[PDB]
């Protein structure tokens, strides 16, 4: 029996460009059991339209998966990934970085 | 370059909720191409890449029971498990099982491979030689002492280096327009500063395929690779994939150095100045 | 287009020669075989399965698989009649079994010394119905139906008497018109031994 | 295309 | 402790919009993928339902059948109102637990008739010849012959019985039965079968010949109206004695 702590990162499928279509994803990795919490938030408030990629693993038998939604960026928007796991003590939230 | 197809599946135990989840999912090199989930309303394999769905309803059909029958199989799993590991019918526990092969420039056969873990850890797996069986405790050994009776180990050597193979060669041809490109990898350079005497430049590494991919870090007409953190290549969520190495070795002027990516595709290996 | 052929039969193979038996599939996935064998109003009972490519031997049965061309065949070594049935070609496509319709294999028994005749034999239960019976003819000889008027005439089958160590072919006629003997009762036959008091 | 053989229960 | 599968009943023969119940019993395995097929004559098994441990695989639909399986090891097919085409020989079979090798035998079958017109059903009248003295002295071989005659529909089990107690060798029964009306659709069959035996055996008056019929027709409660006596299930016989010359 293991139990793994989930490394992640948000980022945005092509290079944002104040008003122009383009994908926040979340990417969470590394983790086990497969029973997560990912949600996109926008300001604050969690996006609805959000779709996930099909659960696969590594060689290590972790988990991985991919969580986005289409939206416009902007420079007064802050949008996070809020993440949560067994493994964790308490939700973990992350900022979406324009360069990172 | 080489090639594989691997399948991977997973059935999650929901103590009182009914079934176990089941998910199982295909892969040809880093392309996702089939899909099933317990739980979707379909109750069919589904396509997940354009060249798959020219296949015709023989096959779909198939491939349908031949997940259903893992599915049910690994629900069977479940239960024996908490028998060897003594635990109560409580609690939610994992069975995954992983399979596959392996092809180099000559799609010819390399090594095949199949796994089987519970709860997050291995439990019995197919040496390099397809006739072997690791087993990890006592448990495993039970599994084992039936497999070796039933001859699995051949079962599964018959398909490796050989059903795996002539598929993985047969999708490669019909999806050769996604699986034989190469995509060359956007190069880019950024930096934000943060005091002059140390801020941060960056060297990212876009839309590019296949996954793999080894940027590295050189310096003063040299080289080294010891310090720089680097993050684990992620996926753009439309087929490419994304790799960034920062320089955390800022100096005011950032001294003479440029990435050096190295992939398959780029004619010669990519090097990239930063100049304003 | 169908998905297991095999040819129908019957097929004859000679007491003692191989009989082989051929099938065809066209499910490229398929990666299991079986063969089956079933006798007249029996289920199939299970010969021999094979995953691989190459030939797999069991007594006197040897099944071969080719995949590059989907072709299946089984083989019967030194043939008795009592391998006379019907084989039944069974691919795997996933999880089940899709048969092909079976090849009809007869097995001709080698007489050794063959004493065709024909006889009539008459009802135990006092009645003045009677029955003609063709026996210890040759395998080679064929036994024709009646096609003219009334009459009934059986196929023939093969006898095995266990201690004698003896077989025998046979068929049997009758009807219920009266003036019916059997000096003309089997249309096509050898010059046997009719008798008479 | 998936394996029609050797999956068996542990 | 080993594999075994059963089918029950052997044998039915039912009108045309009456329930059907078929059960398949396995012993020796856990879990198994249990299978139902049904053959015509001259064709090859066909997939009616595909069962995993846990509930149908199969995505075929037949008409007018369904499957449950109340049990791990029970599995059953039935239809509430038979139509003509259902007629057929129910195969059931079981695949070791996954996908592997280890399984794939199949049940002793039911064999289903369905009737639109019940009046057509007989027994069969059975018949023994004697030997032919002709045969006893010119070969020294005694060949008793059986007719099974007149018996709709055409299915029967014949056995040979010598002082009580059933025999194989020397035994010959046709592979199928003739048409007596070959012109007639719904037809009545006849079957015969031979028994050869010793000269000296036979000539023993000590020794007693049964040729036994095993017919499978109609239930108690079939409706019925002739004035015949129903024609259910049964087993019709004729016998002989040895005779010395």
């Amino acid at each position: 029996m293991i139990q793994r702590t989930p490394k992640i990162q948000v980022y945005s499928r092509h290079p944002a460009e104040n008003g122009k279509s383009n994908f926040l994803n979340c990417y969470v990795s590394g983790f086990h059991p497969s029973d997560i919490e990912v949600d996109l938030l926008k300001n604050g408030e969690r996006i609805e339209k959000v779709e996930h990629s099909d659960l696969s693993f590594s060689k290590d038998w972790s988990f991985y998966l991919l969580y986005y939604t289409e939206f416009t960026p902007t420079e007064k928007d802050e949008y996070a990934c809020r993440v949560n796991h067994v493994t964790l003590s308490q939700p973990k939230i992350v900022k979406w970085d324009r360069d990172m | 370059g080489s090639h594989s197809m691997r399948y991977f599946f997973t059935s999650v135990s929901r103590p009182g909720r009914g079934e176990p989840r089941f998910i199982a999912v295909g892969y040809v090199d880093d392309t996702q191409f089939v899909r099933f989930d317990s739980d979707a309303a379909s109750q069919r394999m589904e396509p997940r890449a354009p060249w798959i769905e020219q296949e015709g309803p023989e096959y779909w059909d198939g491939e349908t029971r031949k997940v259903k029958a893992h599915s049910q199989t690994h629900r069977v799993d479940l239960g024996t498990l908490r028998g060897y590991y003594n635990q109560s019918e409580a609690g939610s526990h994992t069975v995954q099982r992983m399979y596959g092969c392996d092809v180099g420039s000559d799609w010819r056969f390399l090594r095949g491979y199949h796994q089987y873990a519970y709860d997050g850890k291995d439990y019995i797996a197919l040496k390099e030689d397809l006739r072997s069986w690791t087993a990890a405790d006592m448990a495993a050994q039970t599994t084992k002492h039936k497999w070796e009776a039933a001859h699995v180990a051949e079962q599964l050597r018959a398909y490796l280096e050989g059903t795996c193979v002539e598929w993985l060669r047969r999708y490669l041809e019909n999806g050769k327009e996604t699986l034989q490109r190469t995509d060359a990898p956007k190069t880019h350079m950024t930096h934000h500063a943060v005091s002059d005497h140390e801020a941060t430049l960056r060297c990212w590494a876009l839309s590019f395929y296949p996954a793999e991919i080894t940027l590295t870090w050189q310096r003063d007409g040299e080289d080294q690779t010891q310090d720089t953190e680097l993050v684990e290549t992620r996926p753009a969520g439309d087929g490419t994939f994304q790799k960034w190495a920062a320089v955390v070795v800022p100096s005011g002027q950032e001294q003479r150095y440029t990435c050096h990516v190295q992939h398959e595709g780029l004619p010669k290996p990519l090097t990239l100045r930063w100049e304003p | 287009q169908k998905e297991v052929e095999q040819n129908s039969g019957p097929l004859s193979v000679p007491e003692g020669a191989i009989a082989s038996l051929n099938c065809t599939y066209s499910f490229l996935g398929s990666q299991s075989f079986f063969w089956y064998r079933q006798y007249s109003g029996k289920s199939p009972e299970l010969i021999m399965f094979t995953y691989r490519e190459g030939d797999k031997e069991d007594g006197r049965f040897t099944a071969q698989l080719n995949k590059a061309s989907q072709h299946v065949s089984l083989l019967i070594r030194d043939s008795q009649p009592s391998d006379s049935a019907t084989y039944l070609c069974a691919v795997n496509d996933g999880g089940r079994l899709t048969f092909g319709d079976g090849t009809t294999l007869t097995v001709k028994p080698n007489i050794q010394n063959p004493d065709p005749a024909v006889y009539q034999l008459r009802d135990s239960k006092s009645s003045d119905k009677s029955v003609c019976l063709f026996t210890d003819f040759d395998s080679q000889t064929n036994v024709s139906q009646s096609k003219d008027s009334d009459v009934y005439i059986t196929d023939k089958c093969v006898l095995d008497m266990r201690s004698m160590d003896f077989k025998s072919n046979s068929a049997v006629a009758w009807s219920n018109k009266s003036d019916f003997a059997c000096a003309n009762a089997f249309n096509n036959s050898i010059i046997p031994e009719d008798t008479f008091f | 295309e998936l394996a029609g053989i050797g999956a068996l229960t542990v | 402790m080993s594999q075994t599968i059963h089918q029950w009943p052997a044998t039915l023969v039912q009108p045309v919009g009456s329930p059907l119940s078929l059960e398949c019993t396995v012993e020796g395995t856990s879990n198994p993928n249990l299978y139902w097929y049904r053959q015509a004559a001259g064709r090859g098994p066909q997939l009616l339902f595909y069962w995993g441990p846990f509930g149908q695989i199969s995505s075929e639909v037949p008409q007018n059948l369904s499957a449950s399986r109340p049990q791990d090891r029970q599995f059953i097919l039935s239809s509430k109102k038979l139509l003509l085409s259902d007629s057929g020989f129910y195969l059931c079979a079981w695949s070791e637990t996954g996908l592997g090798m280890g399984g794939w035998q199949f049940g002793e079958g039911s064999r289903l008739t369905v009737l639109e017109d019940l009046k057509n059903v007989f027994p069969p009248e059975v018949a023994v010849f004697e030997p032919s003295e002709a045969e006893i002295s010119h070969t020294q071989k005694a060949t008793l012959v059986c007719l099974a005659t007149g018996f709709y529909p055409d299915h029967v089990e014949l056995s040979w019985w010598v002082n009580g107690k059933e025999v194989h060798s020397g035994v010959c029964t046709d592979p199928q039965p003739l048409k007596e009306q070959p012109a007639l659709n719904d037809s009545r069959y006849a079957l015969s079968s031979r028994l050869r035996v010793s000269a000296t055996f036979w000539q023993d008056p000590r020794n007693h010949f049964r040729c036994q019929v095993q017919f499978y027709g109609l239930s108690e409660n079939d409706e019925w109206t002739q004035d015949r006596a129903k024609p259910v299930t049964q087993i019709v016989s004729a016998e002989a004695w040895g005779r010395a010359d």
